[PDB]
């Protein structure tokens, strides 16, 4: 019998205006323990963080917006207020039975962030952040190219190093 | 003619060390001198004297003076050669009075009273008169032999400040009387009884001494202690306490004493022993190849239930242990290999409460 | 006749108008002045006018299963699984069959349960002072269990709790130096709590054995331990528990006795329990504000959670548990010992005896079409409608039988319809196809 | 946090290689706490490719995966292996070391940089073969230049999104 | 029924301090009689200490709502000795704070018994804390107070009396020998301690912590397998050795394995005469116990309470509603099978958690006892049944039901948890109950009203109607009309001679609705008729004559279809006040309606 634990998240991507309220649900084939449950969110460019644990707890260094309720199959991440900073890719893991399946990560992002008229109402703050943030997600493409082009380069590369 | 001396006047101290007589001078002017003579009444063997003064002092001294013995006392005004009536009075001397008193080897059942007797005096005997210091209307007068300076003095009530006073006495003289102030000992306390023994604790009972205690003293040692043994401190009211905490199959020792004030009784030691819940008489009533059967003796305190525990000497494996009811006493081991030692450890639980807590193990060593 | 009465333009309508009217093509026996209708009637009245068999057309159907499948003799026995695919819960599985009006085909399906159902259980160890002897059975009876929980089904959940005594002064010595610990210096216990929740439910037998090595002994003053209190927070504590609808076995271990309702009077407690889950951070903080429950509230609380209790105690307390067990319904008392064979058993014997329900859905048919079910049970049990659909009381590796009817009024297309006929909570199906035709051949 | 995670080893692997990859832990006792291997694929998707357990008496692994890779951990050099044979197009994505903080909650707390191991194609390499040498190494010329065009393209289009944010902070 | 229920009397006390955990009378002088009440987590001017509680004295009339706490300790915890330079700075050897002081109060004469369960000390020898209890002997009107602590002594911890919590449950004799019980000593198995009040004043030493009382009556050690037994639980004092000397009955709830028992311990010889043993495992059995006659036969029977006891419905549903059993003394002896139960009719009712006896409500010669179930009720605010004295046995159906008038908190009410009864408060010559709700910080008294019986008697001699003769013609054609004689018959004690009935006679009552009435009186006229007569208790009997005619009219179809006749006699509703301002009651038993019937002859 090899029977395996479904995750779902019901908006697979969407965007929103700064100070909105989203709310991301979690659904689960088959009934499980809440401290099982947890939420990770991830920074483009980055590597995954534990953002809460037991759907209850927040991981120290996390800010007191972010929220998490449910019980049985049904759970849900709530966000107070959007912030650039916020812009990440959420997954919703559970770890209650083998295998550890995670579901799909929410690709949350900012609605018309490069127009220029929303960009008048930032900080002099906020803007500095904005701009540290596109250096991580910049060098992580170039990076993926350069990989693409040195794998074809191999076989052809291979085959006149024999010769 | 001369005028003799008028108003004479001899003073007797209780020891006569130094005798002085005085008497009013002559009234005739130009007096050479004034003698004065002491003879024993009745022409008696006495040491008669003859002593000599100035016209200015009228005040003469008598040396050597005889106790118990009258001595007439006459004193001649003396002017040239010729001396007028001489003044004549009597005095009987009076007798020395003791000193010195000291009080050795005080006890409060009897007491002992050793002082010094007057110097070079042969007294007729020794009078001493004590009584209790709150009981005044009661004395004991005991008459002691001259020539022994130390009296005995006996059934003394305890704890009772005794005011003893002994004067020396020659004829019918009596001396001046020495006061020496001691205090009698306490009573011990008695009829110390032990109720309620139990393994860890047991009660002891004790009566009051008749004189009035303000604390009771109680120490309680085993005959071997690492350390010296604690001590309580009860009131008088309470004769009754009860020592608990004790380790079974232990005997006590405990020392009971009295103390008022300062003052301790005599010690009244009480030997108890505790009760032993341990096992007796292990032994193996019937064994097979396999298996073994162990019959012990059922302890004297009430235990829940045995721990049987069974091993290899041999080698350090864990030993196996099956628990068995408190009322059966006889156990079955099986499985065991036929031809190697097994070590047998029977345990008593007696722990009452959440403790788990058992007694000392009584092991064998069976060969299969 | 009624196929007289039928006036049928056509041969097809006949069929459509009844099942023993037939339909004349030739013409010869059929008066030129009657209409078409005259042609259609009984194949006895047909042959009587002197029609030829061979013109007169009367289409029927066969019934005819397009698969079968053997059910499995096995039947999962002995909690044995080859495979998901490998068990068959239905024989005829896909099936292909003709409907002719006035010719009602019907089809015998036999369903046989190859499969276990799933068993959740949790175990609550008691850590009192005076269970320092007996830990080491305690310790060794879980990964036993474990291994009995894999033997006796392929899917499970195993979970443990531990309780120690009411954080009060009477109960627990208050003096701060037996506060950190209340054993001699020389041992190390650890505090006394109420209840403390070790592991939710898992299906990981691993974790479950490394858990129970590392619990360490506690301690407190009173000869009996507040079992019950525990009881009473996992049976209601559903969510932090993690139960499911699965069949749920509680096994409680005390080598001591149990508080109830009434011994809080003497602590200062005068609150009865309210059976509410006042767990936070997985540990019962309301242990002095609520009263032990009592053996009737208790009861009712473990009724409306269908949660099984079995005890294992000692030799010595169990007079004392015996009684308990008459008490409380569908519960088995059982000794704690080293070997924790009786244990076991009780466990293994629970597990055998289960009783369960198959009902059977059909999806929609035409109208003017209409299925019946006839359900064949153990002991003669027949129920016929809808009772006749349904069958309980059917242990593992019973196989029951069920007739079902499939008749066609009139014929709503001409190409055939698949439908699909599964027990509820069984995955496999039972799929139906129906053909209907107007149109004599 | 204060627990620093570092995975080294990852290269390009023919179809049914074998490729071995060691995580190095540091600023809190490896043994005590439960190591895990993850990888996320070229879609963005997360997927758990094995879990061993701090005693090492057990581990746990995928059915996919499972039977075709082993992990194992070094308690004196304090390094997680992770050993990768019979590799197929499927397995190239972004490995992560990680560690589970508590075994109750079965949480991870601490993720690793990861190294990417993607796996390359010899099929091309067989229609290399046939071309002759001289022909075959002009070829090698022309994918230089594209690969930079390619690179060229992102970062122009990085630096529109770029200008927006500059203007706004130049203003304030 | 005579319980002023519409008119009960409340009582209030600070939030959170459970007033009204205990409810005592205090009658030390005539005019000096009051109701103490005690409140164990209330807050005490003396530093040190807090929620020790204290005992609040309220006198009976003048303003009910003012009360006064009782000084029975001015001081704070003394502190140790040793402690003064053997480590800097002091520490107590014992604790006032949360003594839960109050928690029992009784009285007797010029005497209060006020005990502290709670109540621990740290011990000189060793620094560890046993709650032995503690409690304080008021007499002579607080002349001198007396601090009572025999648990306390040399045997320390749970294996002496170190845990006893002695005063957990307390008594006190007709003679005044205060009876005191402890269950935490002997690791639980429970203890009862018993000593004169003129023994407790000569031994009484404030010098030394620990005082030996000689004369002290208690309970010898039992065996290991008794332990966690919780004696001394629940204490009361009656007759049953017949040698005209008090006995104490004590209830042991987790006795025998759990199932419980009730034993009676004799006063001087303090040697178990009988034994009670529960019914069912687990029913708490001995919670309450009380003595008391409710046959009148002059020999004193036992009531014992099992709350937590649960029975099977008719459906076959189990539920808890918990039983009281009654045991008749015969001149022979106590029987051990119970004579009668009492089950209750809620759900966690807790029925029997609490029995007091009420003596005499009805003065009819028969005792009556009141218990309380404090989570009975639809609200679950809680209850309390009044069951009536019966001579051949006590009466399973109650008699008045006691609820709280005020609505219903989120809190629990904890009504009826403490029930005093059997002495008369407002001198009345009927005695009074009071209830306590320390829930909701409030205390209720009730005051029995006096009750008069009456007897209604009427009767008519011209039963059969003549159509040929009538004997009176008011109207122009004579009609034939029936004197009836009513005499009306009432009996009170210490009521007022002069009573007041109103008394309503109805004619053709079964055909006044729908139909024509064929009776009316001879001058009103009226099918009904209300007429007030005054009865003096002193006169022997009452009657009064009417006439009541039968209509001449040939209207009615059937002139021989009978007429039914109805008098009723009620108690006036005006006016009814008295001097002792309780309204009077009417006997349920008597008989306040009579009903006649005539009919006539037809050819
Ligand atoms: C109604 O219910 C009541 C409650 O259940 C019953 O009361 C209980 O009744 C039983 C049986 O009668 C009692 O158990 C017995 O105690 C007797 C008293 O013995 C003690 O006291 C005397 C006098 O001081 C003393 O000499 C004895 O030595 C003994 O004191 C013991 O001292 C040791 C010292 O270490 C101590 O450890 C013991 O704890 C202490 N008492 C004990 C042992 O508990 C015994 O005489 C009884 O029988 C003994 O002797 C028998 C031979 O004569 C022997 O066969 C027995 O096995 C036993 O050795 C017995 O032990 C309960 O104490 C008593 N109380 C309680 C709390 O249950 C009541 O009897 C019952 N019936 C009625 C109608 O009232
Ligand atoms: C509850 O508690 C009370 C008080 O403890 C008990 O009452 C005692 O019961 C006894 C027996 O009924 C009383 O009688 C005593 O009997 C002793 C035995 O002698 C009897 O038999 C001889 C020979 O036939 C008779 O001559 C004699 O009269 C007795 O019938 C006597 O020795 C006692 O007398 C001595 O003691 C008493 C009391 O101190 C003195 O007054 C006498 O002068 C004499 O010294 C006595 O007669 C006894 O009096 C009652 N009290 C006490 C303290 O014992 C109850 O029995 C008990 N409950 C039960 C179950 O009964
Ligand atoms: C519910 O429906 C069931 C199925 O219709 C009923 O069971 C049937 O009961 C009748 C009772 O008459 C049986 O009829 C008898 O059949 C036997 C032959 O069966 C025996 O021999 C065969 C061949 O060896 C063997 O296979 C069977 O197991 C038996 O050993 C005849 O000899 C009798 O004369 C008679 O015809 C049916 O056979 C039986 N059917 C089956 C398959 O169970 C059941 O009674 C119904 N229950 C109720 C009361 O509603
Ligand atoms: C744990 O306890 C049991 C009982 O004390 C130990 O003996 C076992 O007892 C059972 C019966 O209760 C035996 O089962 C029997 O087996 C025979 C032979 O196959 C069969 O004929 C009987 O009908 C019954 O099935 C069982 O065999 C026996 N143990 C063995 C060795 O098989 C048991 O040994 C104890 N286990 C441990 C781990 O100590
Ligand atoms: C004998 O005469 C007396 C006095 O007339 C009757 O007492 C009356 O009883 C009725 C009920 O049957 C009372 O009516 C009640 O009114 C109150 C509101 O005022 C209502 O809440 C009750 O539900 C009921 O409707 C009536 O008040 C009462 N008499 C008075 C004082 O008004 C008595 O019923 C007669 N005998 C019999 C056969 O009952
Ligand atoms: C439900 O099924 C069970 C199990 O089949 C029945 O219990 C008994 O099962 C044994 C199996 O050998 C039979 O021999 C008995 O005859 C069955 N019980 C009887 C009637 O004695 C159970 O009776 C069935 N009915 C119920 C109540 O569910
Ligand atoms: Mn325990
Ligand atoms: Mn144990
Ligand atoms: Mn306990
Ligand atoms: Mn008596
Ligand atoms: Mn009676
Ligand atoms: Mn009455
Ligand atoms: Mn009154």
């Amino acid at each position: 019998s090899h029977m395996q634990i479904v995750v779902t998240q019901r908006p697979t991507t969407m965007a929103a205006s700064p100070g909105d309220k989203i709310i991301i649900t979690c659904s689960v084939s088959s009934i499980i323990s809440s401290n099982y449950l947890h939420w990770y969110s991830q920074k483009p460019g980055f590597s995954p963080k534990l953002l809460i644990y037991r759907t209850s707890n927040l991981a120290s260094g996390v800010p007191p917006r972010f929220s998490g309720s449910g019980s049985g199959t049904s759970y849900s991440l709530t966000i107070g207020t959007m912030e650039a900073e916020d812009v990440a890719t959420y997954y919703c893991q559970q770890g209650s039975d083998i295998p550890l399946t995670f579901g799909d990560g929410t690709k949350l992002d900012l609605k018309r962030g490069s127009d220029y008229e929303f960009l008048k109402s930032w900080t002099v703050e906020d803007l500095q952040k904005r701009l540290l943030a596109l250096d991580p997600m910049m060098e992580q493409e170039i990076e993926e190219i350069r990989q693409k082009y040195q794998c074809k380069r191999q076989p052809i590369l291979d085959a006149i190093e024999a010769k | 003619p001369l005028s003799p001396p008028t108003n004479l006047h001899l003073e007797a101290n209780p020891d006569t060390g130094v005798l002085t007589v005085s008497w009013e001078r002559s009234t005739t002017p130009d007096i050479t001198g004034y003698r004065i003579t002491t003879t024993p009444t009745n022409g008696q063997q006495g040491n008669s004297l003859e002593e000599v003064v100035h016209a200015d002092q009228s005040s003469c001294t008598f040396d050597n003076l005889s106790p118990g013995l009258e001595y007439n006392v006459s004193v001649y005004t003396v002017k040239d050669d010729k001396e007028s009536v001489p003044i004549s009075d009597t005095i009987i001397p009076a007798v020395p009075p003791p000193t010195d008193l000291r009080f050795t080897n005080i006890g409060p059942d009897t007491m002992r009273v050793t002082w010094a007797p007057p110097p070079s005096i042969d007294l007729t005997n020794f009078l001493v008169r004590y009584s209790p210091v709150k009981n005044e209307e009661d004395v004991a007068e005991l008459s002691i032999s001259p020539s022994d300076n130390a009296v005995v003095l006996t059934n003394l009530l305890p704890g009772t400040e005794y005011v003893v006073s002994v004067s020396s006495v020659y004829e019918q003289h009596e001396s001046t009387p020495l006061r020496g102030r001691q205090k009698t000992g306490l009573d011990s306390p008695t009829g110390i009884d032990f109720s309620d023994i139990t393994a860890n604790s047991f009660t002891v009972h004790w009566i009051a001494p008749r004189a009035t205690i303000t604390g009771y003293r109680i120490r309680h040692h085993p005959e071997h202690f690492s350390g010296r043994p604690r001590e309580d401190r009860v009131p008088h009211s309470r004769n009754s306490i009860t020592l608990t905490n004790l380790t079974p199959g232990t005997e006590y020792v405990v020392s009971i004493v009295a103390l008022n004030g300062r003052e301790e009784s005599p010690l009244l030691i009480g030997q108890q022993s505790t009760v032993s819940d341990v096992p007796r008489d292990l032994e193996v009533v019937a064994a097979t190849p396999t298996s073994l059967l162990i019959s012990w003796d059922a302890p004297a305190v009430t235990v829940r239930y045995y721990r049987i525990t069974y091993g290899e000497t041999g080698g350090n494996s864990p030993v196996q242990e099956f628990t068995v009811p408190g009322s059966k006493s006889t156990a079955t081991i099986s499985g065991l290999k036929p031809g190697v030692d097994y070590t047998i450890t029977v345990y008593a639980v007696t722990g009452r409460g959440d403790s788990p807590a058992s007694s000392k193990p009584i092991s064998i060593n069976y060969r299969t | 006749n009624r196929c007289l009465k039928a006036n049928a333009k056509s041969c097809g309508e006949c069929i459509q108008a009844g099942p023993n009217c037939g339909w004349c093509t030739n013409s010869t026996f059929l008066q030129e002045g009657m209409p078409t209708s005259a042609r259609c009637d009984d194949l006895e009245a047909l042959k009587k006018k002197g029609c030829p068999p061979d013109d007169i057309e009367n289409p029927r159907g066969s019934k005819d299963i397009k698969k079968n499948k053997n059910v499995t003799n096995r039947s999962k026995g002995t909690a044995e699984k080859l495979k998901p695919e490998d068990i068959h819960q239905i024989q005829p599985q896909q099936l292909v069959l003709r409907l002719r009006s006035g010719e009602p085909q019907t089809f015998t399906l036999k369903f046989k349960r190859a499969e276990d159902y799933p068993i959740d259980l949790y175990y609550l160890m008691d850590l009192s002072y005076s269970m320092k002897d007996d830990l080491e059975n305690v310790k060794s009876l879980g990964t036993d269990l474990m291994n009995e929980m894999r033997r006796i089904t392929s899917d499970f959940r195993i979970g443990f709790g531990s309780f120690v005594e009411k954080t009060v002064m009477p109960y627990i010595s208050t003096t701060p130096a037996k506060l950190r610990n209340p054993c001699t210096s020389e041992q190390n216990c650890t505090t006394p709590f109420s209840y403390k929740n070790v592991l939710s439910l898992t299906n990981k037998g691993e974790v479950f054995n490394e858990l129970v090595g590392k619990q360490r002994i506690s301690g407190n003053l009173d000869s009996p331990e507040g079992g019950f209190d525990a009881i009473m927070q996992v049976a209601v504590c559903g969510s932090l528990i993690g139960w499911r609808n699965v069949t749920r076995l509680l096994v409680f271990s005390t080598d001591a006795g149990f508080h109830f309702a009434g011994d809080g009077k003497l602590g200062g407690i005068v609150l009865p329990n309210d059976g509410q889950c006042h767990l936070e951070n997985n540990m019962y903080t309301m242990s002095h504000y609520y009263d032990y429950p009592s053996i009737a509230h208790l009861v009712q609380k473990l009724s409306e959670n269908n949660i099984q209790t079995i005890f294992a105690v000692t030799e010595e307390f169990q007079p004392v548990y015996k009684e308990l067990k008459n008490l409380i319904p569908k519960s088995a008392v059982g000794t704690l010992s080293a070997n924790s064979s009786n244990v076991i058993q009780l466990i293994i014997d629970a597990y055998n005896s289960l009783s369960s329900e198959v009902i059977l859905e059909n999806g929609k048919l035409s109208e003017g079409v209409t299925i019946s079910y006839k359900s064949y049970c153990k002991n003669g049990v027949n129920g016929t409608g809808e009772n006749g659909r349904k069958c309980s009381n059917i242990s593992i590796g019973d196989e029951v039988q069920f007739e079902i009817s499939i008749t066609s009024n009139k014929c709503p297309k001409k190409d055939s319809d698949s439908f699909k006929i599964r027990p509820l909570g069984f995955t496999e199906e039972v799929e139906v196809i129906l053909q209907y035709i107007c149109e004599c051949e | 946090m204060d627990v620093k995670l570092v995975e080294s080893g990852g290269g390009l692997v023919k179809p049914g290689g074998s490729l071995k990859l060691s995580c190095a832990a540091s600023g809190f006792t490896f043994s005590s706490y439960t190591m895990s291997w993850v990888r996320q694929t070229p879609e963005k998707r997360l997927e758990w490719v094995a879990t061993i357990s701090s005693g090492g008496s057990y581990t746990y692994y995928p059915d996919s995966v499972k039977g075709r890779f082993t992990i194992s951990r070094d308690k004196a050099k304090n390094t997680l292996y992770l050993q990768m044979g019979s590799l197929k197009s499927e397995d190239t994505a972004m490995y992560y070391c990680t560690r589970i903080g508590y075994d109750e909650d079965y949480a991870m707390d601490h993720w690793g940089q990861g190294t990417s191991v993607t796996v390359c194609s010899g099929s091309d390499y067989e229609f290399l073969k046939s071309w002759t040498v001289e022909d075959l190494q002009k070829r090698l010329l022309a994918l230089d230049p594209m690969m930079e065009q390619e690179i060229e393209e992102i970062r122009q289009k990085y630096q529109s999104k770029r200008q927006p944010i500059l203007d706004a902070i130049e203003a304030k | 029924f005579n319980l002023d229920a519409e008119a009960p009397a409340v009582l209030s006390g600070p939030p959170g301090s459970f007033f009204g955990f205990s409810v005592e009378f205090y009658r030390p002088g005539t005019d000096g009689v009051s109701v103490l009440v005690g409140a164990p987590k209330a807050n005490t001017s003396q530093p040190g200490v807090l929620q020790g509680g204290a005992v609040y004295l309220c006198p009976w009339g003048a303003s009910p709502t003012q009360c006064t706490p009782i000084e029975f300790d001015s001081k704070g915890s003394r502190l140790l000795e040793s402690s003064l330079s053997s480590s800097e700075g002091e520490e107590p050897v014992e604790y006032k704070s949360l003594q839960w002081f109050g928690a029992t109060v009784r009285a007797h004469g010029s005497s209060i018994l006020a005990c502290a369960p709670l109540y621990s000390w740290r011990t000189e020898k060793e620094p560890l804390s046993d709650p032995v209890g503690t409690c304080y002997l008021s007499t002579d009107n607080f002349t001198r107070i007396l601090e009572y602590a025999p648990c306390r002594s040399d045997f320390s911890w749970a294996a002496g009396q170190g845990y006893c919590q002695g005063g957990f449950s307390a008594e006190f004799t007709k003679t005044g020998r205060v009876v005191l019980g402890g269950p935490g000593s002997y690791f639980w198995q429970g203890q009862i301690l018993s000593a004169t009040q003129e023994q407790i004043a000569e031994s009484y030493y404030p010098e030394y912590l620990i005082n030996l009382v000689q004369g002290q009556l208690q309970t010898r050690q039992a065996s290991s397998i008794y332990d966690d037994s919780y004696l001394g639980y629940s204490v009361a004092v009656g007759e049953f050795s017949g040698d005209d000397t008090e006995d104490f009955v004590a209830g042991v709830p987790k006795g025998n394995l759990t199932y419980g028992y009730v034993t009676i311990l004799n006063g001087s010889d303090i040697r178990s005469l009988y034994n009670f043993s529960g019914e069912q495992m687990a029913s708490y059995f001995g919670y309450a116990v009380a003595a008391t006659d409710v046959n009148g036969d002059g020999l004193d029977d036992l009531l014992v309470g099992a709350p937590l006891l649960m029975d099977r419905t008719p459906d076959g549903r189990p539920q808890e509603v918990g039983r009281v059993y009654v045991y008749l003394q015969h001149p022979a002896g106590i029987e051990p099978t119970p004579t009668l139960t009492l089950t209750g009719h809620d759900e966690f009712g807790r029925f029997g958690s609490s029995l007091t006896p009420l003596g005499d409500l009805d003065q009819d010669g028969y005792n009556d006892v009141a218990i309380g179930a404090p989570f009975g009720g639809e609200t679950q605010q809680g209850v309390v049944f009044v069951f009536p004295g019966g001579p051949g046995g006590l009466g399973s159906k109650p008699s008045q039901v006691l609820q709280p008038l005020w609505a219903a908190s989120h809190t629990p009410d904890f009504f009826g948890s403490a029930l005093r009864g059997g002495r008369d408060l407002d001198g009345n010559g009927y005695p009074d109950l009071i209830v306590g709700s320390f829930g909701v910080d409030k205390a209720v008294v009730y005051r029995g009203r006096p009750i008069v019986s009456a007897s209604a008697s009427l009767t008519i001699f011209p039963a059969m109607f003549n159509p040929e003769e009538r004997s009176c013609s008011l109207e122009g054609n004579p009609v034939a009309c029936i004197n009836l004689s009513f005499c009306l018959n009432a009996s009170g004690k210490h009521v007022a001679d002069s009573i007041g009935f109103t008394v309503e006679l109805q004619l053709d009552w079964q055909k006044q609705k729908g139909g024509v009435r064929r009776a009316l009186f001879l001058a009103s006229r009226q099918a009904t008729l209300t007429q007030t007569l005054l009865i003096q208790n002193g006169a022997r009997e009452d009657c009064r004559e009417m006439k009541i005619y039968l209509r001449n009219e040939s209207e009615f179809r059937d002139k021989l279809s009978p007429i039914h006749i109805a008098l009723n006699f009620s108690l006036d509703p005006q006016a009814p006040v008295d001097s002792h301002g309780l309204r009077p009651a009417l006997h349920y038993q008597s008989k306040s309606r009579i009903e006649d019937k005539a009919q006539i002859l037809l050819d």
